[PDB]
């Protein structure tokens, strides 16, 4: 009982936020990222590094604010406050975009302190750590798309800015430049978030659906007592009723709930991969033996060769705003267009 | 019984057989290496460093045996393309035939080790339980790292026993591998610096042979040796996986950005050097020096090297390729030949023009031409009713100086346009995409490869470290909670301190 | 402890949360960001 | 010698063959398309 | 269509021999006793 | 074909930016997150009923009449994770919770797409936010717009005669 | 009986304190003219 | 610059008549505490 | 030399382990102060 | 049931909408006035609705230069006067 | 080849459904 | 168990499991040098990032 285990005492009482060895590291790095959040959306222009307005003060709404990427002549600079490019001066800072990466930054290690709380929360309770270990596909995500990804492209500046248009300007540039929706990482991750959609609906509806009469209201709720042993609904009756709709059905619970943390779970660290692809641009762009029987038959048509036309009207028409370090001219001439629009 | 994935765990409470499965997984490793290399030796075209390297012709292994010192063929060539020197046993072949005879010897250890499980060693000399003391096993080979980590840093970098290391100049142009002298200054922390390396694994060694023996002498205190686990060797993996999955971040990083270990003539050059231009400056550098000295256009172009030429080309960038683009980069756009020359564009008022280069985030780009301050002179037009930029309008000419179309000229607006639309990627090459029957889409480079496979077995890691770490410190929950778990201890407000019974 | 009931107060805080947000949304055709 | 006490047996019940053989040609079917490109 | 000349086999493969493992597995589990 | 028509719609209605199919994301994105999130309690909370070299999934029998993990530990979890009243003691509550997310999301994507049918379409603010002068200041939205726009004028390349998609 | 200021009235303080700041000043900037 | 004090200044006057309020009550907190 | 950015960089670390510094100080006195019964 | 006050006897009690009924309308007034004195332009660096472009500049000051990006900007706004 | 293989999976796929409706593991009271 | 020659050489180095040093031990010099070694990770990083910019010390193919 010295200092360390007095301090570990404190650490982990019973209170209304749990606070923990963890919480040392979370609770101040969300709240900076949190709250340069909403300092940059609310004050903060992206007029230097973008040419865009991002703020509620320049007249943007809550689709259009965003703490904007900086600019692309910064690299992959940390723009720290105090280093070589701020040199100490807030407002520069915020002008340089040194916001971003603020955000990007006590955001990681706030949801590695979110994890660690997970991990400690659920050995002082004494239950089995699957909740940290389902949302290590969260922390994938934010990795590998707002840290690995802009790592492997030229700046910070390809990250996604945090805001909400910003983020489906994101999307937008993923399908031009990437043909992000042709990967089968993406694919894979589609269907792990629509299904664990599925599954959370499937689930709820019949447990609600299959549950035993424990009371006389109509309005169920009631009749479920939080400390009784007995399952609350009929796990053999919902199991005939998938077997004979659908052909299967699930028959151990166990399963049924590790199948639900799985299925979103592996959605999304699929997508993680198919991204951190992407930061060095190893896309799935292409199928080369379309390509090569589009290029010698001009009738051979495909929605996948009808989709590349989108890509590069995207590209032609969006890249010199969205690009406006690389000064691109496009004459209006070069433009790619069909016929009347 | 067991499932599927978890048929490893019989090792757990076994020594000699896990011993036994890292013998084979080890037989395994270096047996690929060995077939690796055989395979790439029986592909690799060494005729041709300057257009042709080892990093056109997706080579993996090759340049991790050039960076390291082994660059001849018991064939006779070398990597550098010089004739008639002798690499004695340690040729590329040599590598691989090391690599295989170590291959078998393991495999036979690892037969051994699986058969004869039951060794004393292994026994804990007061319970006659298995045991092994991962503490003291840990300085043990921490020791032995260090001092290997000394012996490379001190004998063969340095080439006071052994060959050096490969360094380059800035441009690629003259690499070999050189001994190296350590850089003891603040610039040994350059990752461009070569002499760094050397001084880290003299100074990195000392330090794992000191801490090997601290590890060898000093047992872990309680405090750590039960927080950690240290009894159960889950601990060791989980931290392990972590140690891994971090220097695996480390040399995807260093693949990507490029340091003294990823040279270019290696593994090819960086998306960065494409960026930034790195080649074009120096090329134009070395144009203006001529000029500057009464060398004609055609006299300052014919004196840039090819092999600088061929990096000034967006088809050398490691982040042009494809996923599933599969193989060398010589399948894309065919196997260089010569360089054209640099294409000088120049409209009917005389004005040269500057193509606009495409970026690496582009599958495809316009071709826009501009004069040296950057206002649109000519193009090709996608649209051409209002078409006024138009090579035929412009009256667009392109001059060729240096390389195979050295002072020839041409203005028939079909061959201007196409020579602008070879001059959105950079230098303008000769290929052969007959050979290989190349699709003419361009691929990554091993540069680019290894990167995508690093990185991605990184954050793969990530999952293990917090798999066995979870596994580590939750080992007693693992089947299951405890089915008398006190509803106390779950419920607020009994007591003091969140799982404390003593706190009631 | 309990003076003013709790359904007065969520019904002001209810009420004010509305202005604010009202307010928000006449904002959009209003000086900055109304395009006009 | 006498027999190792670690071993154990393995297991796979039918719907763990089911859900894997579903696993591999799903994945099969989804990537086949870039194995012949 | 022109592709990949290693498309079967990888995809052949890639069927097989993880089926296979699987398939090993269930009938030596069915076979115990 | 499906990611034709996604791209199209988005030039032709600008969906990211209707609110339906925000929430339509918000019922898919939520769905995922609490069924990885009620998966992970449940699996976390199981009652000990098997030895190491087992799965636990044998722990559980079919038609038992106990429940198979424990609700009050889960509980007493996640309601320490944020705090205890953002976390259900009641499994009717919580799996009633679990079918009204994504229904609901997925229901406001289904009219999301059904009332763009009769182009009513997303949040337009090309052009919004202007200056003293009246210089156009881009937001983010101008640059979806960009896309837009290239999407809009590339697709059915052949099919357009006159200077406005009206259909 | 209760105590006034506890890690909880802390938690709470930090958001809330600049979140009515925050809606002051965003209501402040629905009146801004260009 | 007048404009820190002007925006600090309600900030300084609510936190001093808040105090204000709750001395009578912050004091026994501190008291059974120590 | 001690360049503009080296200074930055002795800022960076002392204003780091100033926060930590604090911060684990408040931390100790406040866990001192209001200890568990046992 | 950790030992801190309920939240419904809280803002229910007169003692705190003493405090409260003075403290709540001092932060919004203090919000208000640092966007109407001008203060947030200032402390953040973001353009006034007359000071995004100069009176015939139709181009973007963005920044091109990592380690001289404060003297950019610095001479982007010398360049408003 | 290509078309051939794309189908046999799928026929694989439809076979496995028929084995894991009509011949699954019966689920058992207990 | 089997004895061998060189297990019964190797066996004073597999003798000592679970021996501990009571307490706190040398936790407090690890805490120093990994303190250290975070530092050393933070320059190393700082300098390859141009965040911090030595003398002499060009991060860049040019050296
Ligand atoms: C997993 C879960 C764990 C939980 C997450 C924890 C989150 C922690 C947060 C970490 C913050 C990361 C900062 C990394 C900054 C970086 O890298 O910054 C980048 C710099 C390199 O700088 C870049 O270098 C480039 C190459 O330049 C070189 O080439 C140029 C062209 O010739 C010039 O010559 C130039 O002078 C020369 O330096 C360009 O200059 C770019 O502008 C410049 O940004 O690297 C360096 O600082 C260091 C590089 C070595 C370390 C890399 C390890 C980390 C990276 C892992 C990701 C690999 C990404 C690959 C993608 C796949
Ligand atoms: C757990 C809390 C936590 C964590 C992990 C972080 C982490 C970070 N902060 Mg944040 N920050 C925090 C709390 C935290 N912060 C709080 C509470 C505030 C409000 C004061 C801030 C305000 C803030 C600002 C304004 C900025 C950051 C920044 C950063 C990043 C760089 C920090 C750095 O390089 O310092 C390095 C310091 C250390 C690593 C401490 C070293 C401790 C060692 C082990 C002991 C040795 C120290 C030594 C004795 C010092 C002697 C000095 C002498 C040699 C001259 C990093 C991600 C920067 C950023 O976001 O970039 C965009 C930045 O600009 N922080
Ligand atoms: C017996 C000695 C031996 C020697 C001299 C070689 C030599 C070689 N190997 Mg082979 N190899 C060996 C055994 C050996 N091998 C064994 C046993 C295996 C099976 C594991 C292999 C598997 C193998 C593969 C797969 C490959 C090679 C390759 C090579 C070539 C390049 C080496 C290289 O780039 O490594 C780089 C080595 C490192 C970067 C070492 C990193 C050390 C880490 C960072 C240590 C981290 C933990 C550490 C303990 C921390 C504490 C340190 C302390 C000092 C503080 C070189 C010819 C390459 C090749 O060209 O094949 C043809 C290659 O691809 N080898
Ligand atoms: C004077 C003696 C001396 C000299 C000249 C060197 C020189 C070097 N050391 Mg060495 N070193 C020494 C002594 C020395 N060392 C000693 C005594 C030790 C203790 C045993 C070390 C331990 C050590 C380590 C652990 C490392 C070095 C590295 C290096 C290289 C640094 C440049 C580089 O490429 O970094 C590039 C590496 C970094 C900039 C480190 C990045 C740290 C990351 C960002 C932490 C975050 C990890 C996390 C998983 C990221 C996840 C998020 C991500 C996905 C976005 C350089 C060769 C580094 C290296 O090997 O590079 C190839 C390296 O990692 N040294
Ligand atoms: C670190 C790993 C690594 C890397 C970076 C390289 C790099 C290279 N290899 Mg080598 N190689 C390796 C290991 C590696 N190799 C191994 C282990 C083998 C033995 C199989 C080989 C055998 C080999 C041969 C025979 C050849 C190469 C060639 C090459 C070059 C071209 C690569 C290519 O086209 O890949 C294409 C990559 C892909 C198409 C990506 C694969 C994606 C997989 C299939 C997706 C998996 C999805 C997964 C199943 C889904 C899981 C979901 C589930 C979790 C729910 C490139 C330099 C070629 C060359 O040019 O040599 C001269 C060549 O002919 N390699
Ligand atoms: C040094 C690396 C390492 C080692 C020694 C281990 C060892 C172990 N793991 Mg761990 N793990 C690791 C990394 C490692 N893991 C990584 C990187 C991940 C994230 C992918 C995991 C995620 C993980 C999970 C989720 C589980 C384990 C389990 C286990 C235990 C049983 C393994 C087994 O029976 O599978 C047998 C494997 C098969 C029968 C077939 C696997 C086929 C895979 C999916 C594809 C083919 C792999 C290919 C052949 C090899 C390429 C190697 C690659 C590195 C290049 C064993 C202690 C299990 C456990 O803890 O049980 C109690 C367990 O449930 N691991
Ligand atoms: C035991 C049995 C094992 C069975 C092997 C299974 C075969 C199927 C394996 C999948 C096939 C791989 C597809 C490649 C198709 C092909 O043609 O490639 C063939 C290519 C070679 O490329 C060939 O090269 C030739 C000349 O060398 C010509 O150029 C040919 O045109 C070109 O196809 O080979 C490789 O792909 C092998 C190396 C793979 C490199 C791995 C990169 C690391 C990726 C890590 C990603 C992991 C993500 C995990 C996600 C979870
Ligand atoms: C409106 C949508 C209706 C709510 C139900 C939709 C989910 C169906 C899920 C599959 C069936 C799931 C299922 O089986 O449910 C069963 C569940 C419990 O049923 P009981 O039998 O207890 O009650 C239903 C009746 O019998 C009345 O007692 O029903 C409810 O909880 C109904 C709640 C009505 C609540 C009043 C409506 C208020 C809804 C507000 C939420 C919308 C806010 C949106 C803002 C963006
Ligand atoms: C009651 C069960 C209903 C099922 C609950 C499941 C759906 C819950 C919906 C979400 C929460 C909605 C509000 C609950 C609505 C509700 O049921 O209210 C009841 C609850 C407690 O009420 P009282 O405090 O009056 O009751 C205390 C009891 O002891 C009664 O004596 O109110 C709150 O918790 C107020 C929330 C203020 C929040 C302060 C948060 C401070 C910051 C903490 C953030 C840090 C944690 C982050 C960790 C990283
Ligand atoms: C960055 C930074 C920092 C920090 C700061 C912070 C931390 C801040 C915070 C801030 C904050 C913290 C703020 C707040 C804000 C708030 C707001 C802005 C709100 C709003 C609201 C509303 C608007 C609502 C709405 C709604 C919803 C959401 C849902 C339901 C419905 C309704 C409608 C009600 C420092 C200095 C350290 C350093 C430097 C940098
Ligand atoms: C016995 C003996 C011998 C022999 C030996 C040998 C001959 C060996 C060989 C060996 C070898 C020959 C081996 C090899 C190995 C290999 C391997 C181990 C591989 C692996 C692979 C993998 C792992 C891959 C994977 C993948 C795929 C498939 C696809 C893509 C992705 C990836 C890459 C992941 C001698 C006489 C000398 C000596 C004495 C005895
Ligand atoms: O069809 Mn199918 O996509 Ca409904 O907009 Mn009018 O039309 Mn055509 O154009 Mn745009
Ligand atoms: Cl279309
Ligand atoms: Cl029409
Ligand atoms: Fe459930
Ligand atoms: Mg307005």
């Amino acid at each position: 009982r010295g200092w360390f285990d007095i301090l570990d005492d404190w650490l982990k009482r019973d209170r209304f936020v749990f606070v923990g060895w963890s919480g040392i590291l979370l609770f101040p790095c969300a709240y900076l990222a949190l709250g340069g959040w909403l300092t940059g959306t609310t004050f903060v222009t992206s007029w230097y590094t973008h040419g865009l307005a991002s703020s509620y003060l320049e007249g943007c709404n809550f689709l259009t604010v965003a703490v904007s990427t900086p600019a692309n002549s910064m690299g992959h600079s940390l723009l720290l406050l105090w280093g070589p490019e701020a040199q100490g001066d807030f407002t520069r800072w915020c002008q340089l975009g040194g916001l971003w990466t603020f955000i990007a930054l006590h955001g990681a290690f706030g949801l590695i302190g979110f994890m660690l709380r997970q991990f400690e929360i659920a050995r002082l309770v004494g239950v089995r750590p699957y909740n940290a270990i389902a949302f290590s596909a969260p922390i994938a995500v934010f990795v590998s798309v707002f840290l690995i990804y802009p790592l492997g492209q030229s700046s910070w500046f390809f990250a996604p800015s945090f805001g909400v248009a910003a983020i489906f300007r994101f999307l937008l540039f993923f399908q031009g430049f990437h043909n992000w929706t042709l990967n089968p990482f993406h694919m894979m991750g589609v269907a792990g978030v629509l299904g664990g959609a599925l599954l959370c609906a499937i689930h709820g509806a019949t447990v609600e659906n299959t549950l035993f009469q424990d009371g006389e209201g109509a309005s169920t709720f009631r009749a479920f007592n939080p400390t009784q042993a007995e399952e609350t609904y009929s796990m053999v009756t919902a199991n005939r009723f998938w077997s004979q709709i659908f052909g299967i059905a699930f028959s151990n619970k166990r399963w049924l709930h590790f199948f639900m943390l799985f299925v979103p779970v592996t959605g999304l660290w699929m997508s993680a991969i198919g991204v951190v692809g992407l930061a060095l641009n190893l896309r799935s762009y292409d199928f080369i033996s379309q390509e090569i029987r589009a290029a010698e038959d001009p009738e051979f048509e495909t929605f996948y060769t009808k989709n590349l036309l989108l890509n590069e009207g995207i590209r032609a028409w969006m890249a010199p705003q969205d690009q406006p370090h690389e000064n691109f001219v496009f004459p209006e001439e070069v433009l790619p267009r069909g016929n009347a629009l | 019984g067991l499932p599927w994935y978890r048929v490893h765990t019989v090792l757990i409470n076994d020594p000699g057989r896990l011993i036994a499965a890292h013998l084979m997984h080890t037989a395994l490793v270096a047996g690929w290496a060995g077939s690796m290399a055989l395979y790439e030796l029986a592909t690799f075209d060494p005729s041709d460093p300057v257009l042709n390297p080892m990093w056109r012709q997706g080579m993996f292994v090759l340049p991790f045996m050039a960076r390291l010192g082994v660059t001849g063929s018991w064939s006779g060539w070398s990597i550098t393309g010089e004739t008639g020197i002798d690499p004695g046993f340690w040729s590329f072949e040599g590598v691989a035939l090391a690599h295989i005879v170590l291959s078998g010897l393991l495999f036979l250890a690892a037969c051994w080790h699986w058969v004869y499980w039951d060794l004393e060693l292994f026994r804990d000399p007061r319970t006659g339980e298995p045991a092994l003391d991962l503490p003291k096993m840990f300085g043990i080979h921490l020791f032995l790292a260090g001092l290997l980590c000394f012996g490379f840093g001190a004998f063969h970098l340095t080439g006071l026993f052994g060959p050096g290391m490969w360094v380059s100049d800035p441009y690629g142009l003259t690499g070999s591998v050189q001994p190296v002298a350590p850089e003891w200054g603040p610039d040994g922390f350059n990752p461009y610096n070569p002499g760094g390396v050397v001084a880290h694994h003299i100074a990195a060694g000392i330090v794992g042979i000191i801490a090997g023996l601290f590890h060898i002498l000093v047992r872990p205190p309680q405090r750590l040796y039960k927080a950690l686990r240290m009894g159960n060797i889950e601990t060791v993996l989980s931290s392990s996986i972590a140690a891994v999955f971090f220097a695996a971040f480390v040399v995807a990083g260093t693949m990507w950005y490029g340091s003294a270990t990823t040279p270019i003539e290696l593994f090819g050059p960086t998306r960065y050097q494409w960026d930034s231009s790195y080649f074009q400056q120096e090329i134009n550098r070395r144009v203006q020096a001529s000029l500057a000295s009464g060398a004609t256009l055609e006299e300052a172009w014919s004196a840039i090297p090819e092999k600088l030429a061929f990096y000034d080309y967006i088809g050398n960038n490691p982040a042009k390729g494809g996923l599933f683009r599969t193989g060398p980069m010589n399948k894309g756009d065919g196997i260089a030949q010569a360089w054209k020359g640099h294409a000088v564009f120049r409209n009917k008022e005389g004005e040269e023009l500057f193509v606009r280069r495409m970026p690496a985030f582009f599958e495809s780009f316009p071709v826009i031409l501009t004069d040296k301050n950057g206002v649109v002179k000519a193009d090709i037009p996608f649209r051409r009713a209002e078409s006024k930029y138009s090579f035929e309008q412009q009256g667009v000419t392109v001059s060729f100086y240096g390389g195979e179309l050295n002072g020839q000229t041409f203005t028939d607006p079909p061959t201007v346009k196409s020579y602008a639309r070879k001059a959105i990627f950079g230098e303008i090459f000769e290929f052969d995409t007959e050979t290989l029957n190349s699709d003419g889409i361009f691929r990554t480079s091993p540069r680019g490869w290894f990167t995508f496979a690093h990185a991605v077995f990184a954050l793969l890691f990530f999952f293990g470290h917090i798999w066995h770490g979870a596994r580590t410190l939750f080992r007693d929950v693992f089947s299951g909670i405890d089915p008398e778990l006190s509803p106390e201890q779950v419920e607020w407000g009994f007591y003091q301190k969140v799982g404390d019974v003593t706190t009631r | 402890g309990g003076r003013i009931p709790l359904w007065i107060v969520a019904t002001v805080a209810g009420m004010g949360v509305i202005v604010i947000v009202g307010l928000f949304f006449y904002g959009a055709y209003a000086g900055l960001g109304s395009s006009l | 010698m006498e027999p190792n006490p670690n071993r154990q047996p393995v297991e796979l019940n039918r719907t763990s063959l089911y859900l894997g053989l579903l696993l591999i040609l799903v994945l099969a079917l989804l990537f086949s398309s870039y194995f012949f490109n | 269509m022109e592709v990949n000349q290693l498309g079967l086999i990888a995809t052949a493969l890639f069927v097989l021999v993880p089926s296979v493992f699987l398939i090993i597995l269930y009938v030596q589990t069915e076979s115990q006793q | 074909g499906t990611f034709n028509f996604m791209i199209v719609f988005q030039a032709e209605h600008n969906i990211l930016m209707h609110p339906f199919h925000q929430l339509g994301v918000a019922g898919v994105f939520g769905g995922a997150l609490f069924c990885a999130m009620h998966g992970s309690l449940v699996t976390s909370s199981l009652i000990r009923e098997t030895t190491e070299t087992e799965s636990a999934n044998y722990g559980y029998k079919f038609g038992q009449e106990e429940e198979t993990y424990n609700i009050v530990a889960a509980h007493g979890y996640f309601g320490r994770l944020i705090f205890q009243y953002a976390s259900f003691n009641n499994s009717r509550s919580l799996h009633f919770f679990l079918a009204a997310w994504p229904v609901v999301g997925v229901w406001f994507a289904a009219l999301g797409i059904s009332t763009m049918a009769f182009n009513l379409n997303g949040f337009n603010f090309n052009h919004s936010v202007i200056d003293a002068k009246g210089n156009v200041i881009n937001t983010w939205a101008d640059i979806i717009n960009r896309a837009n726009l290239g999407m809009e004028v590339m697709h059915e390349r052949n099919a357009h005669n006159f200077p406005l998609d009206l259909a | 009986s209760y105590p006034i200021f506890t890690v909880r009235w802390v938690a709470v303080h930090t958001l809330a304190v600049p979140t009515i700041f925050f809606l002051g000043a965003i209501a402040a900037m629905q009146f801004i003219q260009r | 610059d007048w404009r820190v004090l002007v925006v600090l200044l309600p900030v300084l006057l609510a936190a001093g008549w808040a105090v204000r309020n709750i001395l009578p009550y912050a004091v026994k907190q501190v008291q059974k505490l120590l | 030399t001690i360049t503009p950015s080296l200074k930055g960089f002795f800022i960076g670390l002392l204003s780091g382990a100033v926060v930590l510094g604090l911060t684990f100080a408040v931390l100790i006195a406040i866990s001192q102060i209001d200890k568990v019964q046992r | 049931t950790t030992g801190e006050r309920p939240f419904s006897d809280i803002i229910t009690s007169v003692r705190y909408w003493v405090i409260h009924s003075i403290t709540i309308p001092a932060l919004f007034i203090a919000g208000w006035l640092f966007v109407s004195t001008g203060l947030a332009y200032d402390v953040f660096g973001t353009p006034r609705p007359d000071s995004y472009y100069a009176q015939e500049q139709r181009s973007i000051p963005l920044v091109t230069d990592r380690f001289e990006a404060k003297q950019q900007v610095e001479t982007f706004l010398e360049q408003l006067k | 080849m290509e078309t051939i293989t794309y189908v046999f999976i799928f026929a694989c796929i439809i076979a496995l459904f028929f084995f894991a409706i009509f011949f699954r593991e019966p689920p058992r009271i207990t | 168990a089997r004895r061998t020659w060189l297990g019964d050489i190797l066996r004073p180095l597999n003798s000592e499991y679970g021996k501990v040093a009571p307490g706190w031990g040398t936790t407090p010099l690890m805490a120093v040098f990994m303190g250290l070694f975070l530092v050393f990770l933070l320059i190393i990083l700082e300098i390859y990032n141009s965040t911090l910019i030595l003398d002499g010390v060009n991060v860049s193919w040019k050296a």
